[PDB]
């Protein structure tokens, strides 16, 4: 049966559209999460980022005068 | 007759498209030119067999 | 508006099929040409130098 | 989409709307309750009642048509006119 | 070679078919809408195939099949560039088409026009793929023009109403104006190098280009709806939802930056106009995505939606990182049309409502339809590891963390921001909250046509941006060291988007009422763009 | 101002015309509904402090402000339903809006499908040529000298007569077609 | 079949198919599809067909224009010999303009072949293509709508002043 | 054909914000004439709705209870 | 039909495979593909200064 | 249809103007005319020169995509002032204020643009460093000549 | 983002402007630095087609990850080792080119606090 | 107060805020009334002809066809040379044309003298 025409009220819902809608945002936030555990680094940073006053004369070759 | 709608839009459109490419099209020349196949050190060409020497042992990093 | 669509497609088919099954035949069983040189002392006809039959017919009757 | 609409829908629908309404009793109310006669209102009360079958049916009455109708029969019949029921 | 070109070639003449089976009838059609999305599946199924033999191999060719014309120095043959670009976007359009016409199979079911509607439809999808298969100039712009020619009787469908005869003749006049553009890059590479075709114009590398790519970005400006040229993408809403769910969202739009993709080894060699483009794309950016936040029209907001998103492709096109702006447009099309979807089927539910402030109270009652509304709002924002994140991340952290303008790098940012402020204005004006639509509840959503084609998108959305940004090979070298600050800067300018547009609307339920500024009033009237340049310039 | 029957608007169709684009107005302004009907009791307040005003320079006056306050506090985009015109649909089915002369031009074998419906249609076309000379004998009897003064038109009077010029009124065609 | 000879294709060099992963590929499962239901029906039809050309085989021939005087041992306005000096260089100019045709074939060819490395790997023809492109443009370039052997004669006459006076002004 | 219309004393607009517009309107001597006009958009299967940050958490309670299930199955699977 | 199969219209085939034929001779021959002067030099005469 | 019900030359005489005014079925003091300057316009009425998009929509009008009537003497404009083309209706900002606002956003953005591009950013690194001399065979330099070393060392 | 502030609101001198640098000489302070070393050969990577701006100093890596990806097909999850060898190799590169930055920087500081010598002595 | 709206040409004045709407006074009435009565005699003989069933044809409207007769036919007899005329004329009949005279005529003898010059790049225009 079609979804009957209700007047100022809640309209009627099937079962399969609900638990569709239900199994695709699990599978969203599964996905979400799935990729945010084997990652981890495609939100946060790859690769330490160095910090250039700590880096020594020797290695950048400055000679003291 | 079931699944004709493959059969008369894709098999025999298949059949003509191919037959076209092949007897009219690939006959003349640089109709199809193609992208040579990207060659990598150590694969082995299918066509003289003379195999490409691999690289250099590397600075390890890790 | 479909009495001039269907007499349309009927009147151009009408000659358009068996025109269509005729250049099928003849490219099934006569054929496209093959270009050789020219042999001493021959001098081909204007229409011998055309590669398909339909062409070698038009230069030959008309042109 | 779009369900068909008939002048027993449309006129329990005015006058389920009407009894929804504060300054209109729902027991003097009847088909032809002629609302400045009758029901005691002002022609502002007029004009919110028209505004309310409005944003009921969703379609908007010009001025020139919202300012005479006088009963809900008038507006049954308007909107019959402006949907074509019982087709 | 033997099978790559021929399902190639099946692709396109498997398209054309129908246009033939609706010009050689004579009943009324058994579902003749059946026919051409039958069609289009098997296209995308045929398609598949060049795409994982290209993942593969690398291979790539140019089917010259057919000599037209020569005119003394340009042999000018139906020749078609089967590359990167081709073999990722022919599928997704056509995953994307396929979808958009089982949503037409139920939308427009009332419409006696319906094969016709099909048969447009399809015709703009064969130009489409004239368009992104043309190996040169003059097929390109017979691509071109097809796509306008048809998003003209698209926008005008409705051809009683006045407002879709003038959004059709407004549409035909930006494209024309962008065309003039086009007309001169033409122009100048057939004096300048003897060609239309992209071969040879990539092999003799011009240096000054200086004018045809300033006719690129005028073509460009024409029909992806930069800034000058925009206000066509707003009142192209006025045709089927459908219309500009398919051209307006993911086809038709794209064809500029498209454009200025294909001559990317002319954009390499010149910092004017990729300055240009910066320029151009940052204006148009922040331009829309602030003209976004104060309609009520939902239809408006998700095009000005696409023309921000489209600013932004022009940007990451202008600081030289094409790849990635392919990837944005592949990643576009499945949420763009998704959301459109989602707001025509709210359309349809509350029978023809496309307004805002009429809607609400549908989390629960249409709840597949809130759900992909959501996800595609979330696609939109740069939600991590959905879709949009594999483009537009990496779009904003390669515009950082490269040499760009300044003030355009914060436009930028500043449109990042306005994203996911009109995102969850959609998610809370047309599904939170309680109930503004009248009393009469149709609310249906039962359809396998409508369940199914929203489902395979919402698919797509889920999980094609990882998979298309897995399986392609690279093509430039990706910046993947950048420090804390400037690596989240994305994700930060996001959430900042969310906190203030939900300080925005909870703002909306408070007892005071506020004389309305002159902020509101330039935004919500276009930018006065379409109220000037309207009145003066035909008066004219 | 412009109007088929009357010529003009009185000072009291202005104040309700007025009100009635006041509250669409604000229900623009005022999305949710609550809100919307909290702020339009206070309008109803606002503008009911002068419902009973007797000088007509003073009411008029009133007029003119609450339509300058109107002016300055109106809303660029308001909801325009869809079918009105500015709406989203309004004559958008007038490509299908085909009128009723158009089925006397059709060939006979594809009204030999409906016959039923012609023989029906053609009995309509007879009511209307024998009504016609009896409406015009009903106009040029009623109405006065110089042209009439209103657009309003008569109705029928006798049992037998169908109201003058009534073709186009009820052989329009359908909103949905 | 045409000539290799002036259509340039080099050695094609293909790796061999090495499957690291456990799972197959679709392309070998679809390529011996394709090779047995489209490549086998297609060559038995081609065979049928070609069978019935070789039962009635006939030849075309190309034609070869002996060459007549040019328009530098003709007449001034003697239109029989002239006549043949201006047929003569019109075949010569659609012969040309097919040359720069076959050259920029064989440069967009190389520049798809080479695909990433075209800059480097087709520099020869690039080359070729800009020395037929500059021959061209002195022998035809300019000419106009009306261009004949006596334009271009005139053409070829100033070119070769202007090449006169700045050898004898470099002496 | 005949469809059967609800209750109009059902709905009664105590308990919704309405009635906190009532309250707001007799609080400087008004009256609000509409309510039950509009009440049922508060109540019914309307009322209670979610806001945004649980709008977005839908599906997050088993989505992360089958992202735990996952993770223990390949973090036994690898031994 | 006929336009279609109009006897090489303009002798554009012709020219195609002239051009084929010569630049085929030419490559093996060492000469260049195009001479920049349309006659041969030895036969013009130019006017003298 | 005859000559005294198309449009003749400028009325001059006020029972010309009368005549005319009956002609265009109008009234006497609504009828004003275009000025007799030889642009011509004749004894053509020169309306108010309002667009059509301004007219009352719900009105029983006689042409309904045009809103206009019968007998009703037509704007010199009308195919100009139709609703697929210029408007003249009111908007809440005026026209002067909207082009100052337009103008000097749009100036106010192009300057800024220009001054990023004057004033423009970047990331504190050297330059991307090629082998190969700075790949000279690779962006196509000749094999036979030899260009300069351009060499870079280890930090 | 601070050596922006840097350059426009305090001076330009001081700081190496990318445009043209590095104009100290690269033996100027590093006394036997050795050359930097190329692993994939030229006709290797003419082979591998790789673009113009992926033939840095590190190809090698890349040409192993795309030899990994066409041979690891259907699978395109089956090459992260060789992806993140190539990535931090670049963020290695990237590092050398914030070190040849920075070491411009220092030495300008060194010509700095040589000049004020020179005007604070003679 | 507020802001007075501005009415401009291409965005006019609205009746409710023109001054002229609220006069009631009586020679507005007559004026309103005439102006009814000739609009009610129009759409009474419009519809005495749109309803025949009679006619089969076009109801011919002297209006429309008057105005085309305007735009098209009484142009010239009302064509008078003065100021306005001739001056206008001078600038919009061969004004433009002597603009992009000068413009395009610089533009080849700039092109002609770089030409001539060997300065200008065309290294593969061979098609013209
Ligand atoms: C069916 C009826 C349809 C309607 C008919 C009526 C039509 C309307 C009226 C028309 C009236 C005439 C008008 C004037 C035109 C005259 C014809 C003409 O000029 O032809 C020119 C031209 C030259 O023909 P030709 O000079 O005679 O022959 C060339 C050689 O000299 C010689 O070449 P050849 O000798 O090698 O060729 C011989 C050929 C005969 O020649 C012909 O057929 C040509 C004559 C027909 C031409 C028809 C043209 C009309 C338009 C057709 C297209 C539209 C149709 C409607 C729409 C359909 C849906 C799209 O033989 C065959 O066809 C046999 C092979 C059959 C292949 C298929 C099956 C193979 C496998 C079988 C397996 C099963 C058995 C296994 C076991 C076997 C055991 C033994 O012919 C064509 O172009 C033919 C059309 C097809 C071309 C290729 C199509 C595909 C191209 C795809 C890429 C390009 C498009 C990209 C689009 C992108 C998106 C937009
Ligand atoms: C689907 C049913 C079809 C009909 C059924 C019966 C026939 C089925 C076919 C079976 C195979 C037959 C043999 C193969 C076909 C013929 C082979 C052959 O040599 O054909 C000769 C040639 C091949 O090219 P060619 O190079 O030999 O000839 C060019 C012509 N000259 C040299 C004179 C200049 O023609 C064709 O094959 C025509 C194919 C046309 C396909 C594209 C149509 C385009 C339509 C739009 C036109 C405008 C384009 C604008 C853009 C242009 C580019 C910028
Ligand atoms: C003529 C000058 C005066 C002008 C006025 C003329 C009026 C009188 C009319 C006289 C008759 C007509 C004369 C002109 C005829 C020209 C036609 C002709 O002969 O063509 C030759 C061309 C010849 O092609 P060709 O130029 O490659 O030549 C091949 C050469 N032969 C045949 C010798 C090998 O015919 C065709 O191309 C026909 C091929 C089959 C049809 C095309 C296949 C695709 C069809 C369209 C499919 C859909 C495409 C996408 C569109 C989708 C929807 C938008
Ligand atoms: C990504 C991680 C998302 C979760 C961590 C950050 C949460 C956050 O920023 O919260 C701010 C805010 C919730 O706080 P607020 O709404 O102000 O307080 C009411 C109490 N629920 O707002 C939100 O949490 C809503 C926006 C969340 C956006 C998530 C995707 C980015
Ligand atoms: C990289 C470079 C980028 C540069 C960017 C900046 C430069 C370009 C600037 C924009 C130029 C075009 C815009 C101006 C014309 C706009 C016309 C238009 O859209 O008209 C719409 C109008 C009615 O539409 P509208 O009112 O919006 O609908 C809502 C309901 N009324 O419709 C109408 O009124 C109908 C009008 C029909 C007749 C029009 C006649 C005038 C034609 C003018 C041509 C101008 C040619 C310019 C050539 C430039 C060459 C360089
Ligand atoms: C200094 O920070 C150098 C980086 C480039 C210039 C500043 C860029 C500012 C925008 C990026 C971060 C935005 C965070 C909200």
């Amino acid at each position: 049966a079609h979804i009957e025409p209700r007047y100022r009220q809640f309209p009627q819902l099937t079962r399969s559209q609900v638990i569709q809608a239900e199994f695709f945002s699990a599978t969203m936030w599964f996905w979400i999460l799935w990729r945010f555990w084997h990652d981890s680094d495609a939100v946060l940073g790859h690769f330490p980022y160095p910090d250039p006053s700590q880096w020594t004369d020797e290695e950048l070759g400055i000679p003291p005068d | 007759r079931h699944s004709i709608f493959a059969f008369t839009h894709v098999l025999i459109p298949v059949w003509i498209i191919h037959y076209y490419l092949k007897y009219h099209v690939t006959t003349k020349p640089y109709t199809i030119v193609e992208k040579k196949p990207r060659i990598f050190p150590g694969d082995t060409i299918l066509e003289t067999g003379e195999v490409i020497p691999p690289m250099k042992e590397f600075p390890d990093q890790h | 508006d479909k009495r001039f669509l269907k007499l349309l497609r009927f009147y151009i088919l009408l000659t358009g099929i068996p025109v269509v099954i005729g250049i099928t035949l003849i490219n099934v069983f006569i054929g496209e040409a093959e270009l050789a040189e020219i042999p001493e002392g021959y001098v081909p006809e204007h229409w011998e130098y055309f590669k398909h039959p339909i062409s070698r017919w038009i230069a030959r009757t008309f042109f | 989409d779009a369900p068909p609409l008939t002048l027993e829908g449309i006129k329990d629908r005015v006058l389920y709307v009407l009894k929804l309404y504060d300054k209109i009793d729902p027991e003097k109310l009847s088909v032809n309750s002629h609302f400045m006669k009758d029901l005691g209102l002002d022609s502002l009360d007029q004009v919110e009642i028209i505004m309310a079958m409005e944003d009921e049916f969703g379609f908007e009455i010009p001025d020139i048509d919202a300012e005479k109708l006088m009963c809900p029969q008038e507006i049954v019949d308007y909107i019959a006119d402006k949907k074509d029921v019982y087709e | 070679m033997n099978l790559f070109s021929s399902l190639t070639l099946v692709t396109l003449i498997l398209l054309t078919m129908p246009i033939a089976a609706i010009n050689f009838n004579t009943h009324k059609f058994t579902n003749y809408p059946l026919y051409v999305k039958t069609t289009i599946s098997c296209a995308f199924i045929t398609s598949m195939i060049p795409t994982m033999m290209f993942i593969h191999t690398g291979q790539e060719m140019i089917i010259s099949n057919w000599h037209w014309l020569t005119i003394q120095t340009l042999k000018l043959s139906l020749s078609f560039k089967m590359d990167f670009f081709s073999m990722m976007f022919v599928p997704v359009a056509l995953f994307v088409t396929w979808s958009i016409m089982e949503f037409s199979m139920w939308y427009m079911h009332s419409d006696p026009n319906i094969n016709q509607f099909f048969k447009y439809l399809l015709l703009f999808l064969i130009t489409m793929l004239i368009l992104v298969t043309a190996n040169n100039l003059f097929q390109l712009f017979i691509g071109w023009e097809g796509v306008g020619i048809m998003s003209f009787l698209l926008i005008g469908w409705w051809y009683g109403r006045t407002d879709a005869n003038t959004a059709a003749l407004q549409a035909i006049l930006y494209n024309r104006i962008g065309d003039i553009g086009f007309i001169l890059a033409m122009a100048w590479f057939l004096i300048n190098l003897n060609t239309w075709d992209l071969q040879q114009i990539f092999m003799l590398n011009p240096n000054d280009s200086n004018l045809p790519l300033m006719g690129l970005i005028l073509a460009a400006t024409g029909k992806s709806a930069q800034f000058g040229l925009h206000p066509w993408l707003p009142s192209a809403m006025e045709g089927p939802t459908p219309v500009s769910a398919l051209l307006h969202s993911s086809t038709m739009v794209v064809a500029g930056i498209f454009l200025l993709i294909r001559f990317y080894p002319l954009t390499e060699n010149n910092k004017f106009g990729q300055s240009i483009m910066l320029c151009l794309g940052a204006m148009t950016t922040l331009f829309t995505a602030m003209c976004a936040l104060t309609q009520n029209d939902i239809k408006k907001i998700i095009a000005f939606s696409t023309s921000s998103q489209l600013g932004l492709m022009m940007v990451t096109i202008g600081i030289n990182q094409p790849h990635l702006a392919f990837l944005h447009i592949c990643t576009h099309a499945f949420f763009k049309a998704m959301l459109f979807m989602c707001s025509g089927s709210i359309i349809h539910s509350l029978n023809d409502e496309q307004d805002i402030r009429k809607m609400g109270g549908l989390f629960k009652a249409m709840p597949f339809t809130t759900t992909a509304l959501i996800i595609g709002s979330l696609a939109l924002t740069g939600m991590p590891f959905l879709t949009g994140f594999y483009s537009k991340d990496l779009i904003i952290e390669s515009a950082n963390t490269s040499y760009t303008n300044a003030w355009a790098l914060l436009m930028t940012l500043v449109a990042t921001s306005f994203t996911a402020i009109y995102s969850t204005r959609i998610i809370f004006f047309a599904l939170l909250g309680q109930p503004r639509f009248p009393t009469l509840i149709n609310i249906n959503e039962n359809n396998p046509f409508l369940i199914n084609s929203i489902k395979r998108l919402l698919i797509g959305s889920l999980f094609a941006g990882f998979i298309i940004s897995n399986n392609i090979p690279p093509m430039t070298i990706p910046q993947m060291t950048m420090p804390h600050y400037l690596k989240m800067t994305a994700l930060t300018v996001t959430i900042l988007g969310f906190i203030l547009a939900l300080e925005i609307s909870n703002t909306t339920h408070y007892l005071k009422f506020n004389y309305p500024s002159n902020t509101f009033k330039f935004s919500n009237l276009l930018g006065y763009y379409p109220t000037i340049m309207h009145r003066l310039t035909p008066y004219m | 101002a412009f109007l088929p029957s009357a010529a003009y608007l009185t000072h009291q169709q202005k104040v309700l015309q007025l009100y009635k684009r006041a509250l669409r107005h604000l229900e623009s302004r005022c999305v949710h509904r609550d809100k919307y009907r909290y702020f339009a009791c206070l309008l109803r307040a606002r503008f009911d402090e002068h419902k009973n005003e007797k000088d007509m320079v003073k009411a008029t006056q009133l007029l003119r402000e609450a339509e300058k306050e109107f002016w300055h506090g109106q809303h660029p985009q308001p909801y325009i339903f869809p079918e009105s015109p500015g709406g989203t649909s309004y004559e958008r089915y007038e490509c299908y809006k085909v009128p009723e002369w158009c089925l006397d031009d059709w060939h006979p074998s594809e009204k030999a499908m409906y016959p039923d419906y012609f023989a029906k249609r053609e009995q309509w076309k007879k009511l209307r040529r024998e009504s016609w000379e009896r409406e015009v004998k009903q106009l040029q009897e009623e109405t006065p000298v110089g042209g009439p003064r209103t657009e309003a038109l008569p109705p029928a009077r006798k049992q037998g007569d169908l109201p003058p010029l009534w073709w186009h009124i009820v052989t329009r065609p359908r909103e949905r077609p | 079949s045409w000539d290799k000879d002036v259509y340039p294709e080099p050695p094609r060099r293909t790796p061999a198919p090495s499957p690291q992963t456990s799972l197959p590929n679709p392309i070998t499962y679809l390529t011996k599809a394709f090779d047995l239901l489209v490549d086998r029906p297609v060559t038995l039809v081609r065979e049928f067909i070609e069978r019935q050309h070789a039962k009635n085989k006939y030849y075309y021939y190309h034609r070869e224009f002996r060459r007549v005087p040019d328009i530098t041992e003709c007449h001034e306005k003697d239109v029989l010999c002239m006549f043949e000096a201006e047929m003569q260089w019109k075949r010569d100019y659609k012969v040309d303009q097919e040359i720069v045709n076959i050259i920029q074939e064989r440069l967009k060819a190389c520049q798809q072949r080479e695909g990433e490395s075209h800059r480097q790997n087709c520099a020869k023809e690039l080359q070729q293509f800009t020395q037929v492109v500059k021959a061209y443009q002195d022998r035809y370039h300019d000419l106009g709508a009306h261009y004949s052997a006596r334009k271009c004669l005139a053409k070829q006459k100033q070119r070769m002043l202007a090449e006169r006076k700045a050898t004898k002004e470099a002496a | 054909s005949k469809m059967e219309l609800p209750d109009y004393k059902q709905w009664k607009i105590e308990g919704t914000p309405l009635e906190t517009v009532q309250e707001k309107l007799a609080a400087r001597g008004l009256r609000d004439p509409w309510g039950r006009n509009e009440a049922w958009r508060y109540m019914g299967g309307f009322a209670n709705n979610v806001s945004f940050v649980g709008a977005l958490l839908k599906g997050f309670k088993w989505g992360f209870a089958a992202f735990v299930v996952a993770v223990g199955a390949e973090y036994y699977l690898e031994s | 039909t006929f336009v279609a199969y109009l006897p090489d219209y303009r002798m554009q085939e012709w020219a195609r495979r002239e051009a084929e034929r010569l630049v085929k001779y030419r490559e093996a021959h060492g000469l260049p593909l195009m001479e920049s002067n349309c006659f041969d030099p030895s036969k013009i005469q130019l006017p003298e200064d | 249809i005859t000559k005294d019900m198309l449009p003749g030359p400028y009325p001059k005489t006020p029972e010309e103007r009368a005549a005319a005014a009956k002609k265009y079925n109008m009234r006497v003091e609504d009828y004003e005319p275009y000025p007799d300057d030889g642009m011509g316009y004749g004894d053509y009425p020169k309306l108010p020169d309002r667009s059509q998009q301004e007219r009352d929509p719900w009105y029983d009008w006689d042409h309904p995509d045009l809103r206009l009537n019968w007998g009703e003497p037509m704007h010199w404009d009308l195919d100009m002032y139709i609703r697929n083309r210029v408007d003249t209706s009111p908007t809440p900002v005026n026209w002067n204020l909207m082009c100052k606002h337009l103008f000097g956003f749009v100036a106010f953005m192009l300057f800024m643009f220009w001054v990023g591009e004057t004033y423009p950013t970047y990331q504190p690194v050297g330059p991307k460093q090629y082998p190969y001399n700075n790949l000279y065979l690779e962006r196509g330099g000749d094999p036979n000549k030899e260009p300069e070393p351009v060499v870079h060392y280890e930090i | 983002g601070a050596h922006l502030a840097r350059r426009y609101l305090g001076d330009a001198s001081v700081e190496p402007e990318p445009l043209r640098m590095p104009t100290f000489p690269p033996d100027y302070g590093f006394p036997e630095r050795k050359e930097r070393e190329m692993v994939a050969t030229q006709q290797e990577m003419n082979d591998a087609q790789l673009v113009l701006q992926q033939r840095d100093y590190c190809a090698h890596y890349l040409i192993r990850f795309l030899k990994c990806k066409r041979d690891s097909f259907p699978n395109f999850l089956a090459c992260k080792h060789e992806q993140h060898d190539w990535d931090y190799c670049e963020h290695l590169d990237y590092v050398k080119r914030m070190k040849e930055f920075e070491r411009e920087r220092r030495l300008l500081q060194r010509k700095k606090r040589r000049e004020q010598r020179e005007a604070d002595m003679a | 107060s507020f802001p007075k709206y501005e009415p401009s040409r291409l965005a006019s004045l609205p009746t409710t805020l023109d001054p002229a709407e609220y006069d009631i006074s009586s020679e507005t009435r007559k004026a309103q009334a005439e102006r009814l009565a000739i609009r009610s005699r129009l759409k009474r003989e419009y519809q005495l002809q749109y309803n025949d069933p009679s006619r089969r044809g076009v109801v011919e409207d002297p209006a429309l066809i008057r105005w085309t007769c305007a735009r098209s036919a009484n142009v010239y007899p009302n064509f008078r040379p003065n100021t306005k005329t001739s001056l206008l004329g001078a600038l919009f009949g061969i004004g433009p044309l002597i603009f992009w005279y000068y413009v395009f005529k610089t533009d080849r003898d700039r092109k002609e003298k770089l030409i001539q010059e060997g300065k200008l790049d065309r290294t593969f225009n061979i098609s013209y």
